[PDB]
RNA sequence: UUGGGCCCGGCUCUUGUCUAUGUUCCUUGGAACAGGACGUCACAGAGGGUGAGAAUCCCGUGCGAUGAGAUGACCCGGGUCU
RNA sequence: GCGAGAGACCGAUAGCGAACAAGUACAGUGAUGGAAAGAUGAAAAGAACUUUGAAAAGAGAGUGAAAAAGUACGUGAAAUUG
RNA sequence: UGCUGUAAAGCUGGGUCGAACGGCCUCUAGUGCAGAUCUUGGUGGUAGUAGCAAAUAUUCAAAUGAGAACUUUGAAGACUGAAGUGGGGAAAGGUUCCAUGUCAACAGCAGUUGGACAUGGGUUAGUCGAUCCUAAGAGAUGGGGAAGCUCCGUUUCAACGUGCUUGAUUUUUCAGGCCAACCAUCGAAAGGGAAUCCGGUUAAAAUUCCGGAACUUGGAUAUGGAUUCUUCACGGCAACGUAACU
RNA sequence: AGGAAUAGUUUUCAUGCCAAGUCGUACUCAUAACCGCAGCAGGUCUCCAAGGUUAACAGCCUCUAGUUGAUAGAAUAAUGUA
RNA sequence: AAACUUUCAACAACGGAUCUCUUGGUUCUCGCAUCGAUGAAGAACGCAGCGAAAUGCGAUACGUAAUAUGAAUUGCAGAUAUUCGUGAAUCAUCGAAUCUUUGAACGCACAUUGCGCCCUCUGGUAUUCCGGAGGGCAUGCCUGUUUGAGCGUCGU
């Protein structure tokens, strides 16, 4: 998940298994006051919900992870 | 301990909505700190104040509605009595008293005497 | 070839979970849980098997709401609040 | 299968999750009686049955 | 011969608080709750706990005392206005 | 079903199937079928340390009233075995 | 170790052991085992025995390691021989996938190896499927049976639209005009069906990620073009043509 | 039905703008990942398909790819199996 | 004579009998009447600082409120947690709440986390198109309201 946050300026968050990808953009926008360019979603074979969200060229998602406080 | 709930039910509607949003943030900055210290019992605090602050306005606002419905012949559901299902069908005081006046005159015209032997 | 060259075609499923009791129960082709009964409003039982009902009657899973009717029957089906004692 | 439904899916995480040792910490506890986790499940003997 | 609405009681139900007298000496033992000596209480020598068979170490047991809150057209002892 | 008190009852192959994470583990497509398994010690004091060995372990040591109690643990018969 | 009794049995010396138990007078019973192809559990001889022989076949050296016929690398010799011992999938399984560590049990020899054991990681879609359609068929509903669980009927003896389009009105009201033969619903990961390709990328994902280049559907809507004084375009004998062209 | 003249169209012409939810997606698919109590010579649907010989997708040899797995050693009586 | 076999004794094995107990069972008696559309019983899936189960609980998730009480919890860790106190722990008590997906199970459907419609608010230049939040739409029957149907029928 990091050198996808390195690597590609894609942000991975666990989510509510019940959220959509709509939703998941709307909260990441209210949380962290960023742009996602898209959201692709995927069950993990544990039962919970991860989000590959990249965000637009206007952000940095090295900077927001760093801001988040995960590296 | 965390926050006492005698203090939050003398605040106001949204002061308890703000002090939610508040703990919410702090519940979400703990869980990035879960992953890499990664024992926080701080956490366990966060999850019961949320749930006070949670409680306390739920039944803040279930008074309003509790006076709103004083005295109306129809109020919610969740507002009426839940004692048993057969115990609501059952006749009310006023209905299993009701007397046909036939029953009543009989009835005031030979009560159940008082009374003794021997004398 | 009836047994252990015809064992090898089994690939099939003839029962399914069931959505009512979860046993894995539900005919797939005529819809029914051979279990208990669904999707027929009452549940399958029968007297001749006393030990199928106790392996599936009140008392097996939490009875969360009857847990607590003999409490509140004790204190006369009370309403409103405690009151402090000054 | 790889085309699976999701209440199969939801189903197989549990099982994943249940097929896990004693952790050790618990064997330490006043008057404790479990000592391994007898409830194991492995692919190829026990089948799971959904 | 006279109806009803109300207030305090009783009774009925739930429930709080409170209680006698050895842990004295010797011996065995890792441990005395064992044995021996001298006792004490007993309307309490039921039962359990405590490092071995404990009335007297602890909880209880027995005996009562004293509060609180419900509920009863369809239980009664009194007031009360009509 | 809920709350109690009892017995010339059974005492872990007995007594309910189940005294234990028992309608559990497991079997069957399914209806259904359905076990085994209680006890170190008062207290883990569950054996520091040295030494041989790749290790498991062994030998010293140690704790304990007891190791003829070492989590293969109360006592520890017979068949069978050195 | 002995003693008593014809006997069923009783008592005692020594060893082991750790919490209760016995004599006598009576009461009572789920009261005495060698057998029941008895029941449950345990254990022998057989016996270090039968056996571990299908599918052409292995060898040298190095590394690792306490330990190598069996692990890894190199070098060979072979085989499957494209109707594969290759490369993928459907059903079924469910983490077996990958990396790291590890060898008590399991891999009917072995084990440093493993689909074992332990700790972590891993599955990204408007375009691939499901989802939708109907098939054989299944099945609600006014109903008709049946004591009833329920059975029968679906082209179903029924007053069966949670209709549609306008001229707009916002007054969240109207007003008309068209109709209602059919249509509850379920039934295909091989039938029907809107639309995506190439290159690169991981330890493990990819028509899903990255880079580039497209496409479909739904919606909004601006610009240009086209059309109109012969109002709703022209051309070609024709087959027909076109950027449009109620 | 609605449309002309100093003017109505139509997004079935071009260009431009916005959006596309939910669930599946790892791996095996078999002389060890499925079913036969098991890592069982059994069973289990289907796609791709090189050179030589040849009528041939048969048999025999080979390239790409993949394996080298099946306890092993020493001998070579009888009786077997092939 | 050894080995081997057999008998006995001692110690060591194998195995789990015996003995002693027992938060269990079994039977008898005594007292009580309280499940559900105000959504039960049951099912699925989740929830803890570190948990697989059992126990508890439901996104307020080994629990929130209240009342009582009065210093713990404990395997380890830990406070921005507490001690002459609105105060540790407490299914002690319990009257206020929360109560996922379901289930008689109720918009339709269900081998699908599939598909509508209505109202209020809200984001996207929006009465339609796309998104979000909250609240609704089952069947049989009863009483009533309103809107109707039939030359069944009275009168004008
Ligand atoms: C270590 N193995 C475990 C263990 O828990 C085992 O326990 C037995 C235990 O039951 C025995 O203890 C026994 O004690 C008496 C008496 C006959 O001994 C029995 O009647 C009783 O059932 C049993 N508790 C004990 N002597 C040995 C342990 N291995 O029981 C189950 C097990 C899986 O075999
Ligand atoms: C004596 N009473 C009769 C009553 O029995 C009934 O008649 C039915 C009639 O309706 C049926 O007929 C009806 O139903 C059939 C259906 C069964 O397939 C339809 O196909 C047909 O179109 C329809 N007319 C006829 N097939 C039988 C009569 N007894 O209806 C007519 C009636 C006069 O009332
Ligand atoms: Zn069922």
């Amino acid at each position: 998940a990091m050198k996808k946050v390195e690597d590609g300026n894609t942000l991975v968050f666990q989510v509510d298994i019940k959220s959509n990808k709509h939703q998941i953009k709307s909260a990441v926008k209210e949380l962290y006051d960023v742009d996602a360019l898209y959201v692709n979603t995927l069950i993990r074979p544990n039962g919970t919900k991860k989000a590959y969200i990249r965000l637009t060229s206007d952000y940095d998602a090295l900077d927001i992870a760093n801001r988040i406080g995960y590296i | 301990a965390g926050v006492k709930t005698f203090e939050l039910r003398t605040k106001s509607k949204e002061q308890l909505e703000s002090q939610l949003v508040e703990l919410k943030q702090e519940l979400a900055t703990l869980k990035v700190q879960k992953l890499q210290r990664p024992s926080l019992p701080r956490i366990h605090t966060v999850r019961k104040n949320i749930a006070r602050v949670l409680t306390v306005i739920n039944l803040n606002q279930r008074e309003n509605v509790r006076a709103f419905y004083a005295g109306k012949k129809y109020i919610p559901k969740d507002l009426r009595a839940k004692k048993t299902r057969a115990l609501r069908r059952k006749l009310t005081k006023f209905e299993a008293s009701q007397e046909t006046e036939k029953a009543r005159k009989q009835r005031i015209a030979f009560p159940q005497r008082k009374f003794a032997i021997k004398a | 070839g009836k047994g252990t060259p015809s064992l090898g075609k089994r690939h099939n499923k003839s029962h399914t979970l069931c959505n009512r009791c979860g046993r894995r129960s539900f005919h797939v082709q005529k819809k029914t849980c051979s279990s208990c009964g669904y999707p027929a409003a009452k549940m399958r039982s029968h007297n001749w098997a006393l030990k199928a009902k106790r392996r599936r009657t009140t008392g097996t899973g939490r009875m969360a709401y009857l847990k607590h009717v003999t409490r509140r029957f004790k204190n006369g089906f009370q309403t409103g609040v405690a009151k402090a004692q000054t | 299968p790889s085309q699976k439904s999701f209440r199969t899916k939801q189903k197989l995480a549990k099982a994943q999750k249940q097929n896990r040792p004693l952790p050790q910490w618990i064997r330490l506890r006043t008057d404790n009686k479990i000592r391994y986790n007898a409830k194991r499940r492995h692919w190829r003997r026990t089948k799971l049955g959904i």
